[PDB]
């Protein structure tokens, strides 16, 4: 009409892009993105490697590919990045299911004091992290036979008379399943002290052998997208 | 002991202090106090360069004012007509983490850069069809945050090491590195002339830069926060720094210290992109709420409004002409104004 | 950028040909293609078109409907056939590709085009001058050529082509709308127009720049030519 | 600049009562929910007290609950900690720090190695 | 810790040596250069027309 | 059979205020940009037109009944207000059981992206709905036509059918939400609950008193007992066009928040 034969051909290179953009679309929507955080004493590698043996030098951010059913998690490990972390974290706001990995038998406040700033976060809000709580089992020999006693470094650990576990793994001697509760109330008290219902927190006691971790993203994970589609299909 | 040089040092900053508080005889509302304020900016979104997925770090235009590539956290480079909405080429990024994007004021090359620590040259107008990388420049131990080209031959790159670099494209190695900051750089601005530039960093304090050796020339030091962004005054003779800490602040370079904080007490989020159009009697400030800001640099009373985003605005670029501003969004939608 | 088709040779009136090509040089599935043909002592014609990820495809006014211009993206082919060719559109055939973005220049590298030989209208026109100019180095030629229709869009720009012909190798392009200039062309070619009379200024001509100054407009689809002017040493 | 002197530190004996001042300049004292942290020879940075914008929330590690408190007057663009029932194992060097980001209730890498709203210091210490 | 704070120091005497201008002579600067390019300036004074951004 | 019903004026003035108001409200809402236009809008776009259609068209039965045989006033345009009626109110109820089996599979089957593709895929839906319907219920523009064949197609196909849907639907979403508990699951349970109670309560029992009405009324003698049962259902059925602008986009956080 009131363009001419390279316009009528230019508009067509751009639909033919507008195509390409489609095609990527479906394949960039039906994939899920799980940042991985963590301390350097946190499994942080070996979750990863758990993970990819289910499925370059100083490059700022590392990723593994794997899928569990039928379905592509794209998981990015933060690299050789500086020590402080306040503006290239905002570049996971998109995320779905930050995974956050500390260490149990652990300097522990310092985990708890960063997952703490990490559910208070503008962008990281919205955001629902899934916690590995590393060393379950070098926990299990630094309680039931060590010496190191958590009261110092917790007061309130004495007074604590854990509630009424569900069921927990039977091989497990009271006052591990004790302290080991202990940990995760800390950690969840936190969690739902701010983020009234649009974060999650999600615990879970993983080892550096339990080869359950994907699945076990896979289930949290799915119900995170649950939340998600209850709130933006006006059904909540 | 060796607490001399500390002490020394200190008090090199408590003269630093007085020396510029020896200079301004005057503030810079005071010298405008008498001005002509600029009215109310309308302005609508005429062009909606919607096709992106994610959202949307990065946004310069080409120096046609015409031409416009676009950063995506999917990992595209969108390059946009921008009279129509047509797209002109789609590069399919490596590391979907960008966070800059550059356009050669030739045109001929495209460097998107990003979190990977790499900023890679993308090559648009080879005798070939279709773009392919020219080089990666892979000598920072941080993500990048902005990238600008000197020419079709050198580009600067900021870093989250603390440190901004001069690079050699075909020789793909840096020639120069700026290593004054303290906390990681987030936004980088060539001088009009292209002879030195700035760079705003996470010290709450950004730095002027020779590049022709490497040695930073001046050092301003005034805002609470850490710097989200920087974009020289046209003139070359000032910049403006808009921060995590909700402010946009002026500093001229030959003045050497703070003239005018441009602020208002709703703002509580920060800035994220700064620009000012071709006159620099107005400074588009991105915010972070959502919505950009447009201000009277001069009067620094804010004069227009713009609200069209649904997330928050992270580029942020008025044209060469002038005729245009994009302001990409974590939305995923680029919007000419006009 | 290699441009190498097949076929051609003896048809005949009724002898269903297949001019296929094959180019194997570039980012084929990319680009615009048209074909042009030149009657061999004559001008150069237009011939069928084909977009990019075909969806426009216009034609000739004595093709049109005749033999169908198509593709093969996978094998970088612009596959044809015909049958009849009355005897007179008999010419030596091209394989042009042109990209169509903002600021692209369309028609920059053409092709070779087998030269298969018989055995025996409200379209524009590129009016031209003087067609023999004979001109020794070192002189400022201005060869010209005019347009029937008015070539000014309201893009705001002139569409004028303008290429060469050697004794010998393919045709070339100079300047691609009608003020910008090639890839590998000497800046001593420039173009300077109004709308619908303009010309192109030469200042140095070597050994290789003697040919035939032709042209091409391209705001409708006729994509007229002109008869050639034909500058001798 | 954003600038942190402070007071205190001394010799004071593994049992003793001494108050950490902390002077802030610079920036809008109130908006900043700052902290205390602190780095004992042999080991890194650590954290203590979350004294929140107002004063209203306070935190604690374990080791230090029941023993320190926090108090933040903007009058004076002043941070306190002041310390009791000290073992000689809290004999630490003190930090006094600060949020990145204002009208926030998260801190970032407040024990950074290189964060840049610290003090310059304050050390401690005992037995003698 | 040296090595470091040397350089810091150096720094700021580099700062130190440099002849500032009162603000004053950057009135002039700024203030006339954006009355230079008020006119031009397409988004403060409307194009309404000349503009390729209509419709 | 005796028609003298007194509470269709106020009763039907009442329905189109609350109608016009949260329908428009809906439409000025549903066109905006607002990051990312998602595929399912448009579903939720063609119930807001098709009940802002349908209400358009009440005031005009109500003008009818306040003067009794009013809308001879229509000379000849009543075959058309008699479609609208209908044609409409039908397509709402297809319109809402597609927004149910979208929930559906987003719930249930959230790693199948099949609620997605838009801007083509919606669409065409929604214009096969509409042709559809358009066709099916033209067999009434070419007193009353006495067919009751008409009927029943409007009852199986009506009603019944896609009442067996977003039955079955919603009862597998809502297994899934039974099995963090309290504030998502508690207030997306009720929420189910009394969309599905509210969408039972008004169309079931209009069609099926309408076809009882039907055949035993105007075919031989009735009980004007079952008269008022049929009109008070009739003007619930009519209600449908408040509700649904309520239930769908009330306490959707994900509506709720683009005001
Ligand atoms: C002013 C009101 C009266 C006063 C107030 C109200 C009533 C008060 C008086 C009493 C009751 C009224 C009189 C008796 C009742 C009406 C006379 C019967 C007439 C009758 O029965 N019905 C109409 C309604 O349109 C017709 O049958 C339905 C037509 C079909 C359109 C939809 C079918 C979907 C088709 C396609 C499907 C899916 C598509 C493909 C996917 C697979």
């Amino acid at each position: 009409c009131t363009l001419s034969a390279e316009d009528k051909a230019a508009v067509e290179r751009s639909k033919m892009i507008e195509k390409q953009l489609q095609k990527d679309k479906q394949v960039y929507r039906r994939t899920l993105r799980l940042l991985l955080l963590g301390a350097d004493n946190s499994g942080k590698s070996t979750i990863v490697k758990q993970m990819r043996i289910y499925h370059v030098k100083t490059s700022g951010i590392f990723e593994t590919k794997f899928q569990v059913d039928k379905v592509n998690f794209h998981m990015f490990d933060v690299g050789a990045q500086r020590d402080e972390r306040r503006k290239w974290i905002q570049c996971f706001n998109d995320v779905t299911a930050i995974i956050f990995v500390v260490d149990s038998s652990d300097r522990l406040q310092e985990a708890l004091n960063d997952f703490k700033s990490i559910w208070n976060n503008r962008w990281l809000r919205t955001i629902s992290v899934i916690l590995f709580l590393n060393k379950q089992d070098l926990l299990a020999e630094k309680v039931l036979a060590g010496k190191s006693k958590i009261e110092d470094y917790f007061p309130e650990f004495a007074r604590y008379t854990t509630p009424e576990d569900a069921t927990p793994e039977p091989g497990e001697d009271p006052r591990v399943t004790r302290a080991k509760y202990f940990i995760r109330k800390e950690f969840v008290d936190i969690s739902t002290a701010s983020g009234d219902g649009r974060h999650i927190c999600y615990p879970h006691f993983t080892c550096s052998v339990d080869t359950e971790n994907a699945r076990r993203i896979f289930n949290d994970c799915k119900d995170i997208i649950l939340q998600m589609n209850l709130r933006e299909y006006n059904l909540v | 002991e060796l607490d001399q040089l500390r002490q020394e040092a200190e008090q090199l900053k408590n003269q630093i202090r007085d020396a510029r508080k020896a200079c301004a005889d005057a503030t810079l509302s005071q010298i405008t106090n008498n001005i002509d304020p600029v009215g109310r900016i309308q302005m609508r979104t005429r062009r909606t360069l919607r096709g992106h997925l994610a959202k949307i770090y990065a946004m310069h235009w080409g120096t046609d004012s015409r031409l416009l590539v676009s950063a995506s956290q999917d990992g595209k480079l969108i390059i946009w007509d921008s009279y129509t909405t047509n797209k002109v080429h789609a590069i399919p990024l490596r590391s979907s983490w960008v966070m800059t994007c550059a356009y050669a004021p030739s045109g001929n090359y495209v460097a998107c850069g990003g979190l990977d620590n790499i900023c890679s040259i993308y090559n648009l107008k080879t005798r070939e069809g279709n773009v392919r990388v020219s080089r990666e420049l892979a000598g920072h131990t941080g993500y990048l945050s902005c990238c600008r080209f000197l020419d079709d031959n050198q580009i600067v790159t900021s870093s989250g090491d603390t440190t901004c670099a001069l690079w050699d494209i075909e020789t793909g190695q840096q020639t120069t590195t700026f290593t004054g900051h303290t906390g990681d750089v987030m936004s980088l601005s060539l001088a009009p002339d292209t002879r030195l530039f700035v760079s705003g960093a996470c010290d709450a304090s950004a730095k002027l830069w020779d590049v022709r050796e490497g040695m930073c020339r001046q050092t301003f030091t005034g805002h609470e926060s850490d710097i989200n962004a920087i974009c020289f005054f046209p003139n070359g003779n000032a910049f403006a720094t808009g921060s995590d800490d909700a402010t946009c602040r002026l500093f001229d370079l030959r003045a050497d210290q703070e003239l005018m904080t441009y602020s208002h007490d709703n703002i509580i989020c920060g800035i994220t992109s700064v620009s000012f159009s071709k006159s620099g009697r107005l400074l588009l400030a991105g915010y972070d709420d959502f919505n950009c800001n447009v201000w009277d640099a001069l009067k620094a009373d804010r004069a227009g409004v713009l609200a069209g985003h649904d997330n928050r605005v992270s580029c942020l670029g008025v044209t060469d002409d002038g005729m245009a501003v994009a302001t990409g969004s974590w939305d995923s939608f680029l919007k000419i104004w006009n | 950028v290699q441009l190498v088709e097949s076929g051609g040779g003896l048809v005949q009136p009724g002898g269903s040909r297949k001019l296929s090509c094959s180019a194997s040089g570039f980012a084929f599935s990319s680009f615009g293609m048209h074909w042009v043909r030149q009657a061999p002592e004559k001008g150069l014609e237009w011939v069928a078109y084909i977009s990019s990820g075909s969806g426009t495809i216009y034609y000739a006014d004595t093709v049109k409907g005749r033999f169908t211009i198509s593709r093969d993206d996978p094998k970088n082919t612009l596959f044809l056939q015909m049958t009849s060719l009355r005897s007179e559109d008999t010419a030596m055939y091209y394989c042009v590709r042109s990209i169509y973005y903002y600021g692209s220049s369309p028609f920059d590298f053409w092709g070779q085009g087998t030269t298969l030989t018989v055995s025996s209208s409200s379209d524009i026109v590129m009016t031209q001058a003087t067609s023999s100019v004979p001109v020794t180095p070192g002189e400022s030629v201005s060869i010209s050529c005019r347009s029937s229709k008015s070539l000014l869009h309201s893009n705001g720009n002139t569409y004028l082509y303008w290429f060469l012909q050697r004794p010998g190798q393919s045709p070339q392009l100079l300047i691609y709308r009608m003020s910008n200039l090639a890839s590998g062309v000497p800046d001593r070619f420039s173009g300077s127009g109004s709308g619908t009379a303009f010309t192109l200024t030469i200042s140095r001509l070597e050994a290789e720049d003697v040919g035939v100054y032709y042209c091409m407009q391209h705001l409708e689809y006729p994509l007229t030519f002109g008869a050639g002017t034909k500058l001798e040493l | 600049q954003v600038q942190l002197q402070e007071s205190g530190g001394g010799l004071v004996q593994p049992g003793g009562s001494l108050r950490l001042s902390c002077a802030a300049s610079g920036f809008t004292f109130s908006n900043y929910k700052m902290n205390w942290v602190r780095q004992a020879p042999g080991k890194g940075l650590e954290w203590v007290s979350d004294i929140s914008q107002s004063g209203a929330s306070i935190s604690y590690t374990g080791s230090v609950k029941g023993r320190f408190t926090i108090s933040r007057d903007n009058a004076k663009n002043t941070l306190y900690l002041q310390m009791n029932s000290l073992k000689p194992e809290d004999t630490a060097v003190y930090y006094c720090a600060r949020c990145p980001a204002p009208f926030t209730r998260d801190c970032f890498d407040v024990t950074s190695t290189t964060y840049a709203y610290r003090g310059q210091g304050t050390q401690v210490t005992v037995s003698s | 810790s040296i090595a470091q704070a040397r350089k810091l120091v150096e720094q700021l005497k580099m700062e130190a040596n440099i002849d500032r201008i009162k603000v004053s002579k950057a009135a002039a600067d700024l203030m006339a250069y954006c009355e230079a390019h008020a006119k031009e300036d397409p988004l403060l004074t409307p194009v309404a027309s000349e503009n390729p951004f209509r419709e | 059979e005796n028609f003298k019903r007194e509470f269709f004026p106020i009763v039907y003035l009442i329905i189109f205020f609350w109608g016009v108001l949260g329908n428009g409200l809906s439409i000025y809402v549903f066109l905006q940009p607002y990051k990312k236009s998602t595929s399912v809008n448009v579903f939720m776009l063609n119930l807001a037109i098709s009940d802002l259609l349908f209400i358009s068209t009440l005031p005009f039965r109500a003008d009818y009944y306040l003067r009794g045989s009013n809308w001879i006033f229509g000379d000849l345009a009543c075959r058309i207000m008699s479609y609208s009626l209908y044609v409409n109110m039908y397509s709402s109820i297809y319109f809402l059981t597609v927004l149910s089996v979208v929930r559906f599979l987003a719930m249930v089957h959230p790693f199948r992206l099949l609620h997605v593709t838009s801007i083509r895929s919606a669409w065409i839906l929604c214009g096969i709905i509409w042709i559809l319907i358009m066709a099916s219920s033209i067999m009434l523009l070419d007193k009353i036509a006495k067919l009751q064949t008409m009927n029943y197609i409007a009852l199986v196909v009506g009603c019944l059918l896609p009442f067996f849907t977003l039955s079955i639907c919603y009862l597998l979403i809502i297994r899934v939400l039974l099995k963090g508990l309290r504030v998502s699951h508690r207030k997306a349970l009720t929420t189910i609950i009394i969309t599905l109670i509210i969408f039972f309560l008004c169309f079931l029992p209009y069609h099926t008193l309408r076809t009882v009405h039907l055949t035993t009324w105007k075919v031989g003698l009735c009980k004007d007992r079952l008269h008022k049962a049929l009109v008070i259902t009739l003007a619930l059925a009519a209600a449908n066009a408040c509700f649904n602008p309520l239930l769908y986009y009330f306490a959707g956080e994900n509506f709720k928040d683009r005001l």
